[PDB]
C-alpha cells in the first residue's frame, strides 16, 4: 500500500539519495543495518522481509563508479540491495548525448529490469520521486533515456520530479546549459510535476537562517530531504488533513504543461535561534512567501501565484492555518493569478520534523512544506535561455554532441521547446 | 576501471615521468621495491588506474620507456625507483638521434617503433577498461619531438577512441641549450595538433621563473622543475584514482575545456607554491589558493595570459573544503577579470574537487587554462623557424635522413594556420 | 496589548538602551538572561516565547559595531535578539550626510524589516520610543532616514522622541550644531512629541543633588532610564489615574507643531540624603520647578507654561497633589501663559521607582514625573541659531556635506525651519 | 573591519615604522616570532586592522617596507622584530637616491614603483574593509621625500576614498644634517598638499626640545625621537582597536579637524611626559595631562602656537576616566586662552576617550592641532629655498635627473599660495 519508487541519477542523484535514506532511517527508526529495535509507515519507502529488515525500494544509478562505490564503503553498504545499485563503466562526461545514446544505452535495460523488480512486489505504488541535476551529463542524458521507457510501462502512475538547477551566477561547468536544455523535454512530456532546485538561493539560505558559515553539499542535501519528506509526510504519517500524491498534484496543475512549482521549507532556522522564537503556524507561514527564502533565484514579487499548497507537519491548528492564511490574502504584496481567489490547499501531519544529529537544523515543534507554482519561476529559465544563445551562436560545444550520436537540430528542437514553454508561462499569467 | 597507459620518450619525458612515478607511489604509498605500504585504504582501490597487480601483492606501474640512447636508461634504473619497473619496458636504441626529428621519426625510431608498439599494445590488453594515454616526451631534439609524434599517431591510428593526452616540454628561446630546436617544435606540433586529444604546453623558463620568484630557490637543479611539471601530472589525474564531491576524470576536462577540436593545447599550473622560509607564515585558505593560482607567476609558460582571453579554465582543487567559497572565486576572478576571459562564453571555469588532499597538504589546487594567449610562443617558435628556413641552413641533416623541404613549408603553414585560430578568438 | 516598540540609534542610543533594559528587567523582575523566576505587566516592553523566555521589543541601530559588539559581549549578550541589534560597517563620522545618504542607505532596508517582524506581534502597539543624540552622527542622520520612511509605514502610531541635546557651554565635537540643524526637519514633521536632553544641566543634577563627585555618563543613563519608565509607568502597572500614551500625548501638544516639553525628575537624591528628609508629595512637587532642577539648560522663570502633567508614582495620595497644585499656582513666580488656568493633569501610579543597585539614586516610596511645554524652551534653540550662523557663514565644514551627497541649500531650509520654530513658539506666549 | 595598510619610506620612515610595530605590538601583545602573547582578549579582536591572521595563530603587520637601498632593509631584518615581517614587502633596489629627489621620484624609484604596487594592492585586497593607508616618511633626502610623493599619488589615484595620513619629519634649520632638504621638503609638500588627506608634520628639533626639557635625557639617540613619533602614532589610531565610551577613528577625526580641504598639516603632541627620577612625583590626574598637552614644550615642530590661533585641536584621551572634567578643560584651555584659539570658530577640541590605557600607564593624552603657526616651517623652508633657488646652485643634479626649472618654480609658488591661506585665517 502507498508505495513509490525513488529513482536517483548522477552523482547528485545518488548522493541526495544518500542524505534522504539518511533522514528516512532516523524519522522511521531504522538502524543503518536495515533492523527494527522495539504501524506499517514504513510500508511506503521501504520493503520489509521475514528476518525482520528494512530493505528501501531505490535505485542508484550511475554511469561511473565512484560515488555509489563509496556508498558501498559507508555505513549504509548493507542498508542497500547492492545489485538494485547499479553502476557503469564509462563517465558522462558532463555530456547529454553519450548518456542519452551511447553509454547509458547498454545499462538503462538493467535500470529497467531493476525497477520491474521493485514495482512487483508494490502492492499500492503511488509515484515515483527521481532525483538528478540538469547541469550532469549523467542525469541529464540517463534521465532523459529512462522517464521515456517509464513513460510507456508506468504511464498511469505519477512521476514526480526532483531536479536540481542551475544558479544564475553560481555554475559548475560550462556546458550545464546545454545538459539542462534538452532535458526540457522530458520534464514537459515525461513529468508531472518537476521540482526545481537552486544552489545559490540556498547557500543564501544557509548563510542567512542557518547562520553557518562554512556549510558543504551535504547541508543543502539535509534540507532536499526534508522537502521531500515533508511532501511524503501525508502518505507515511497520519494527519487531520492528508494529502494524497495524486491529490497534491491535482491541487498543483492548472494545466497538463504548467506543472513546474517553486518549494521553500520553514522553520530553516540554527539551534542556537530556535530557542529565542516561539516560532508560531503564522510567521513560518509568512516567511515562506519572503523572497529571501525561495528555492530559486527568482523573485516571487515579480510574479503571480496560481495554485498554493499548505503542507504543515508537527503540532499545528488548522484554525491557525486558517488565521494565518487570512493575512497572506490580506496584503497585497501577494497577488495571485485571477485564477485562484480560493487561493491555498491546506495540508496537516502530525509527526514534527526529525532532526539529524550531524545537521544544521534546529528542533522545532512545527514545520510546513511550501509548494506553490508562480510565473515569475520563467527568470529562472528567462536567463538560461538568453545563456544557451550565447553558446549555440557559434555552436560552442556541438562536435562533441554531433559526435556521440546527437542530431545537429536537436538544438533547434531544444530552444523552440523552451521557448514554447517560456510563452505557455507567460498568457496563463493574464 | 579506467586504466590509463603511459610512455616515456626523450631523456626529458623519461625522468619527469619517472620523478612523476615516485610522487604517485608516495601518494599511493607504494615501497620502492613495489610493495604497498600506504596507511589508508584510499590508497588502495584504484591503483588499478597506474600499476599492474602482480604476486607478492606488489604493483608494477603501466610504463613504456622509450629512449634511442642507453644511457638514460641506465640512468632511469639505477635511479631512486628504477627497480619498479619493468625489464621489457625498457626498449631502446644504441645509436641516439643526435636531436634530428628526421632521425628518429623516419630511421633511428621508426626500427623502434615495432618493439614499442608490441609492448604498449600488451599493457593496453592488460587492462580491464582502457581511458587513454598519458605521454611524457619533448618538444626540443629529435628524440622525444621525433619518435613521440609517430608512435603517437600510431597509437592514435589503432586506438582512435582513447583520450590522448600529452604533457611537453616545448623550447624557449633565453634558456634555449639546442640550436636546432625550432625544426623539432614545429614538427613535433604539426602531428600534435591533428591526433592529439589534449597537450598540456610546458616552458622551462616559467619553470625557472616559478623556482626563482616564487619558492625563493636559490639552486633549483633540474629535478626541481620535473618536480613542478609532476605535481601537476599527477593533479589532472586525481579525480579518478581517488573519490572527492566533484568528480571530473579526464573527459570530464575535456568536454569541458576545448571549444573547438584544434583548440587544445593547454596551460598547467599548481597551488599552494611558498618558500622553505614563508609556508610557516601563509594562510592555505581557498581564496588564498585562488589569488595564486591565476597569477601569471604561477604558470608555466611566458605565454602571459594578460596578452589574450582565457576561453576554458579547469580548476581540479583537492582536500576536505566545502564549496560555496570555491564558486564564490570562480566567478569572481571571471567577473572583476571580465576583460581577461571571453565574455562571449560566460562560465569559463571547470570547478573538480578531491576529498584526499596530497601527503603533507591539507588543500591543493590544479590549474589548467585555455587563453588565445598561449599563441606567444607558437608565433615566436614560427618566426624564429623563419629565421632559420627562408633560405636553407641545416637542411642536410635532416634532407640526408630522406626527409624533404615541402613538408618542413607545410609543417610552417601549420603553425601559422594554429596562431590564426588562436587569434581569431581573441 | 499596550505594546511599545523602541528605537536605538547611535553610540547614545544604543548605551541607553543598556541602561533602560537593565531598569526594565529589574523593576519587571527579569533576569539577564530572559527568564522569569517565580500578570502581564511585561507585554509592554517585552515579547514572550513557549519556554519561558522575555525578548525585548527593541532595535539597536549603529552604524559602527563597537558599541554594540560590546553588548554582545555584555551580561545583556543572551538577553536581546542578535539579528534585531543591527551593526554597519562604517561609522557615520559625526556628519548627517552620509548617515542620512551614503551609509544607513544600505541598512535602513534591514532596520524597516526587523520593525515590521517587530511589530506584527504586537497586537495592541502603543507607539514608538526612539532614543538618539543630535550632535552625533547616526543619531541625526540615520534617525533623520528612518522617521521618515516609519510616519508613511507606522503614520497612525505615536512617535515619541527621546533625544539628547547639546549643552550650552559643554560639547564633545566642532560639528554638533551642524548635525542638530538638520535634524529639526523630523521632529516637526516626523514626530509628535520630542524630549531634550542636555548633559550639562544634568551634570549640575548629579552635582548637586547626589552629591556625587564622578559620576559617568552611566550614571546621566540610570536617570535618563527612570524618566522614560515612568512615562511609560501608566501603560504597565496598575493607578488611580493611568495616563494613556495618547492621553498624554493629547494633555501636551496645544498645537501640532508646539510638541517639545521639558522634563525633570524628582526626588534626585543620594542614599545618604534620603534618610533626613520624609519627601512628602509636596516637596518632590516644588522640586519640579526648580529652575535648579531642570533637565535642560534654560530658566523656566524666563517663559511661561502652557501644559503640565504630573506623573506621579509610587505611595502618592491624589488629595496632596491637588493641595500642591493648589500652592504652585499660589506663587507668582510661575506664570503660565493665559492659556491653560486649568493648569496641570495629574497621573498617578501604584509602583514605588525601582532603585538599580549600582545607582547613585536613593529608594523612595514616592517619585514623580515632570513633562511640561513651555516658552523658555526656546533659550535653548536661541543659542544653537546664532551658533550655527557663526559656523555657515563662511561655510566651514560643508564641503564633506557637499561631498557626501547633500545640497548646499539643505542648510539654507534647515536654519529657515528653525527660525519658523523659535517664531512658533513665542507668538503662542502672548 | 577598518584594516588599516601601512607603508614605510626612506630609512627614517622605515625605522620609525619599525619601532611603531614594535610599540603596538607590545600593546596587542604580540610575540617577536609573531605569535599572540597578550593578557586580556581586548589586544585580539581588532588585530585585523593592522596584523594578518596567518597559521598556527601567529600574526603578520600589514606593512610595505620600501627603500632604494639595501643596508636599511638589512637593519631592519635584522633589528629586535626583524622576523615578524613578510619577505615579501621588503621591496627594494640597489643604488640609493643620494638624497636627490628627481632620482627618487623619476629614475630610481619609478622602477620599483611597480613592485611595491603589486605588493600594496595585495595586501589590500587581503582585507575585509580597508579603511586608509598610514604611510611614514621623510621630508629630507630624495628617498622618503622623492619615492614617497611617487606612490602616495598612485595610491591616492586608484585609491580615491580612502583616508590618506602621513606622518612626516621633514627639515630644519639648526639640525639638519644634509645640505640639499629644502629642495626635497618643497618639492614633496607639493604632492602632499594635494594629495593627502591627513599630513602629521614633525620636526626632529621640537623632538630634542623634548627629550631634554622635559625628559630630561643626557643621552637621548635616535630610537628615543622614533619612540616619541611612536607615541602619537599609536595613539591617533586608538579609537578603532580598543573600545572607549566617545570612538573617534581616524574619519572621525578628519570631519571634525580640517576645516578647508588644504589645511591639513597638524600639529602631534603626546601627554605624559616625565623624567626617570620626575614620574614618580608627578600626579598623572586628567588636569593635569591638559596642563601638560597644551605646552609649547610638549609639542613636535618648533612652530611655537602662541604665534598664531588654532584652527582645530583633537585631544583623544585614553584610560579608565569619566570625562566632566574632560569637558571642562577643553573648555578652559579655549576660554581663558581664547586669544590662541579662532574666536570665529568657538569650540576647536574634538575629544576622545578609550578604555583600556597604555600597558604601564593608568591614563594617556594624545595632542593633534591644526594652528596657523604651524606656517613657522613652511615659510622657512620657503626662504632657505629661495636662498638657494633664485641663482641656480645644484640644480644640475635634478636636471640631470630630466627635472626641470619651471617645476621647481611652480613647487615654490604653491609653497608661498600655501603660507598664504594659513597666514590668512591668523
Ligand atoms: C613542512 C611543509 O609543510 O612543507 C611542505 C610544503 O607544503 C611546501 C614547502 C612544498 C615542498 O615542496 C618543495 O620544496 C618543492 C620543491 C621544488 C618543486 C616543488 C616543490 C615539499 O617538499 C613538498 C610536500 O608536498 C607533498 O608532499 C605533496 O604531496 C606533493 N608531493 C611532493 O612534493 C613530493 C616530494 C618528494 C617526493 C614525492 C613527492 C604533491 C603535490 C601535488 C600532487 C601530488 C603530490 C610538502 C607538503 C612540503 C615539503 C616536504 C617541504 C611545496 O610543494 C608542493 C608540491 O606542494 C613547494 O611549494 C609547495 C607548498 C609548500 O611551500
Ligand atoms: C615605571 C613607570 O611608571 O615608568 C613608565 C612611565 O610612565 C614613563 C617614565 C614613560 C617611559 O618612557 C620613556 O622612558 C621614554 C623614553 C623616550 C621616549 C619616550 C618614552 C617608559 O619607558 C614607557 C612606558 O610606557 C608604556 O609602556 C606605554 O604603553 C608606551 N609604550 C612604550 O613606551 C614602549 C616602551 C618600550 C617598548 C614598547 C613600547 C605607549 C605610549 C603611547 C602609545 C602606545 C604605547 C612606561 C609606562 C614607563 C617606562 C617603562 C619607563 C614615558 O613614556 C611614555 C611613552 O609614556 C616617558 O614619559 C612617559 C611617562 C613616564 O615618564
Ligand atoms: N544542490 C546540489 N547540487 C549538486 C550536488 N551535487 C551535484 N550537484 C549539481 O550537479 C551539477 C553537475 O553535475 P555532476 O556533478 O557532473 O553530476 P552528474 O549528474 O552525475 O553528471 P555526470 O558527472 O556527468 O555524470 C552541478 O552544477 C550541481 O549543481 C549536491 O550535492 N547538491
Ligand atoms: N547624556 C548623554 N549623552 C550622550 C551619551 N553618549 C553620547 N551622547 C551624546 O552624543 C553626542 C555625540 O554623538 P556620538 O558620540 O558621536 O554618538 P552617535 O549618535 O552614534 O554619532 P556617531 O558616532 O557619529 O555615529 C555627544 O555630544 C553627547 O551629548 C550618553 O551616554 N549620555
Ligand atoms: N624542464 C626541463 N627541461 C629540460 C630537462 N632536461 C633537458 N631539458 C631541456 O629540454 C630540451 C629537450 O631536448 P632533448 O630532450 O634533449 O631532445 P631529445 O634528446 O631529442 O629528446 C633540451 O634542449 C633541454 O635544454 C628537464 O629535466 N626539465
Ligand atoms: N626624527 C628623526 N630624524 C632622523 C632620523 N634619522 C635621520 N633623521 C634626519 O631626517 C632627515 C631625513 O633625510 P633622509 O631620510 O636621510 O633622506 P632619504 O635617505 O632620501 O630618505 C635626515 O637629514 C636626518 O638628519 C630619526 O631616526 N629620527
Ligand atoms: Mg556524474
Ligand atoms: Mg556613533
Amino acid at each position: 500500500m502507498r508505495e513509490c519508487i525513488s529513482i536517483h541519477v548522477g552523482q547528485a542523484g545518488v548522493q541526495i539519495g544518500n542524505a534522504c535514506w539518511e533522514l528516512y532511517c532516523l524519522e522511521h527508526g531504522i538502524q543503518p543495518d536495515g533492523q527494527m529495535p522495539s504501524d506499517d509507515s514504513f510500508n511506503t519507502f521501504f520493503s520489509e522481509t521475514g528476518a525482520g529488515k528494512h530493505v528501501p525500494r531505490a535505485v542508484f544509478v550511475d554511469l561511473e563508479p565512484t560515488v555509489i562505490d563509496e556508498v558501498r564503503t559507508g555505513t549504509y553498504r548493507q542498508l542497500f540491495h547492492p545489485e538494485q545499485l547499479i553502476t557503469g563503466k564509462e563517465d558522462a562526461a558532463n555530456n547529454y548525448a553519450r548518456g542519452h545514446y551511447t553509454i547509458g544505452k547498454e545499462i538503462i535495460d538493467l535500470v529497467l529490469d531493476r525497477i520491474r523488480k521493485l514495482a512487483d512486489q508494490c502492492t499500492g505504488l503511488q509515484g515515483f520521486l527521481v532525483f538528478h541535476s540538469f547541469g550532469g551529463g549523467t542525469g541529464s542524458g540517463f534521465t532523459s533515456l529512462l522517464m521515456e521507457r517509464l513513460s510507456v510501462d508506468y504511464g498511469k502512475k505519477s512521476k514526480l520530479e526532483f531536479s536540481i538547477y542551475p544558479a544564475p551566477q553560481v555554475s559548475t561547468a560550462v556546458v550545464e546549459p546545454y545538459n539542462s536544455i534538452l532535458t526540457t523535454h522530458t520534464t514537459l512530456e515525461h513529468s508531472d510535476c518537476a521540482f526545481m532546485v537552486d544552489n545559490e538561493a540556498i547557500y543564501d539560505i544557509c548563510r542567512r537562517n542557518l547562520d553557518i558559515e562554512r556549510p558543504t553539499y551535504t547541508n543543502l542535501n539535509r534540507l532536499i530531504s526534508q522537502i521531500v519528506s515533508s511532501i511524503t509526510a501525508s502518505l507515511r504519517f497520519d494527519g487531520a488533513l492528508n494529502v494524497d500524491l495524486t491529490e497534491f498534484q491535482t491541487n498543483l496543475v492548472p494545466y497538463p504543461r504548467i506543472h513546474f512549482p517553486l518549494a521553500t521549507y520553514a522553520p530553516v532556522i540554527s539551534a542556537e535561534k530556535a530557542y529565542h522564537e516561539q516560532l508560531s503556524v503564522a510567521e513560518i507561514t509568512n516567511a515562506c512567501f519572503e523572497p529571501a527564502n525561495q528555492m530559486v533565484k527568482c523573485d516571487p514579487r515579480h510574479g503571480k501565484y496560481m495554485a498554493c499548497c499548505l503542507l504543515y507537519r508537527g503540532d499545528v491548528v488548522p484554525k491557525d492555518v486558517n488565521a494565518a492564511i487570512a493575512t497572506i490574502k490580506t496584503k497585497r504584496s501577494i497577488q495571485f493569478v485571477d485564477w485562484c481567489p480560493t487561493g491555498f490547499k491546506v495540508g496537516i501531519n502530525y509527526q514534527p520534523p526529525t532532526v539529524v544529529p550531524g545537521g544544521d537544523l534546529a528542533k522545532v515543534q512545527r514545520a510546513v512544506c511550501m509548494l506553490s507554482n508562480t510565473t515569475a519561476i520563467a527568470e529562472a529559465w528567462a536567463r538560461l535561455d538568453h545563456k544557451f544563445d550565447l553558446m549555440y551562436a557559434k555552436r560552442a560545444f556541438v562536435h562533441w554532441y554531433v559526435g556521440e550520436g546527437m542530431e545537429e537540430g536537436e538544438f533547434s528542437e531544444a530552444r523552440e521547446d523552451m521557448a514554447a514553454l517560456e510563452k505557455d508561462y507567460e498568457e496563463v499569467g493574464v | 576501471m579506467r586504466e590509463i597507459v603511459h610512455i616515456q620518450a626523450g631523456q626529458c619525458g623519461n625522468q619527469i615521468g619517472a620523478k612523476f612515478w615516485e610522487v604517485i607511489s608516495d601518494e599511493h604509498g607504494i615501497d620502492p621495491t613495489g610493495s604497498y605500504h600506504g596507511d589508508s585504504d584510499l590508497q588502495l582501490e584504484r591503483i588499478n588506474v597506474y600499476y599492474n597487480e602482480a604476486t607478492g601483492n606488489k604493483y608494477v606501474p603501466r610504463a613504456i620507456l622509450v629512449d634511442l640512447e642507453p644511457g638514460t636508461m641506465d640512468s632511469v634504473r639505477s635511479g631512486p625507483f628504477g627497480q619498479i619497473f619493468r625489464p621489457d619496458n625498457f626498449v631502446f636504441g644504441q645509436s641516439g638521434a643526435g636531436n634530428n626529428w628526421a632521425k628518429g621519426h623516419y630511421t633511428e625510431g621508426a626500427e623502434l617503433v615495432d618493439s614499442v608498439l608490441d609492448v604498449v599494445r600488451k599493457e593496453s590488453e592488460s587492462c580491464d577498461c582502457l581511458q587513454g594515454f598519458q605521454l611524457t616526451h619533448s618538444l626540443g631534439g629529435g628524440t622525444g619531438s621525433g619518435m613521440g609524434t609517430l608512435l603517437i599517431s600510431k597509437i592514435r591510428e589503432e586506438y582512435p577512441d582513447r583520450i590522448m593526452n600529452t604533457f611537453s616540454v616545448m623550447p624557449s628561446p633565453k634558456v634555449s641549450d639546442t640550436v636546432v630546436e625550432p625544426y623539432n617544435a614545429t614538427l613535433s606540433v604539426h602531428q600534435l595538433v591533428e591526433n592529439t586529444d589534449e597537450t598540456y604546453s610546458i616552458d622551462n623558463e616559467a619553470l625557472y621563473d616559478i623556482c626563482f620568484r616564487t619558492l625563493k630557490l636559490t639552486t633549483p637543479t633540474y629535478g626541481d622543475l620535473n618536480h613542478l611539471v609532476s605535481a601537476t601530472m599527477s593533479g589532472v589525474t586525481t579525480c579518478l584514482r581517488f573519490p572527492g564531491q566533484l568528480n571530473a576524470d579526464l573527459r570530464k576536462l575535456a568536454v569541458n575545456m576545448v571549444p573547438f577540436p584544434r583548440l587544445h593545447f593547454f596551460m598547467p599550473g599548481f597551488a599552494p607554491l611558498t618558500s622553505r622560509g614563508s609556508q610557516q607564515y601563509r594562510a592555505l585558505t581557498v581564496p588564498e589558493l585562488t589569488q595564486q593560482m591565476f597569477d601569471s607567476k604561477n604558470m608555466m609558460a611566458a605565454c602571459d595570459p594578460r596578452h589574450g582571453r582565457y576561453l576554458t579554465v579547469a580548476a581540479i582543487f583537492r582536500g576536505r573544503m566545502s564549496m560555496k567559497e570555491v564558486d564564490e572565486q570562480m566567478l569572481n576572478v571571471q567577473n572583476k577579470n571580465s576583460s581577461y576571459f571571453v565574455e562571449w562564453i560566460p562560465n569559463n571555469v571547470k570547478t573538480a574537487v578531491c576529498d584526499i588532499p596530497p601527503r603533507g597538504l591539507k588543500m591543493s589546487a590544479t590549474f589548467i587554462g585555455n587563453s588565445t594567449a598561449i599563441q606567444e610562443l607558437f608565433k615566436r617558435i614560427s618566426e624564429q623557424f623563419t629565421a632559420m628556413f627562408r633560405r636553407k641552413a641545416f637542411l642536410h641533416w635532416y634532407t640526408g635522413e630522406g626527409m624533404d623541404e615541402m613538408e618542413f613549408t607545410e609543417a610552417e603553414s601549420n603553425m601559422n594556420d594554429l596562431v590564426s585560430e588562436y587569434q581569431q578568438y581573441q
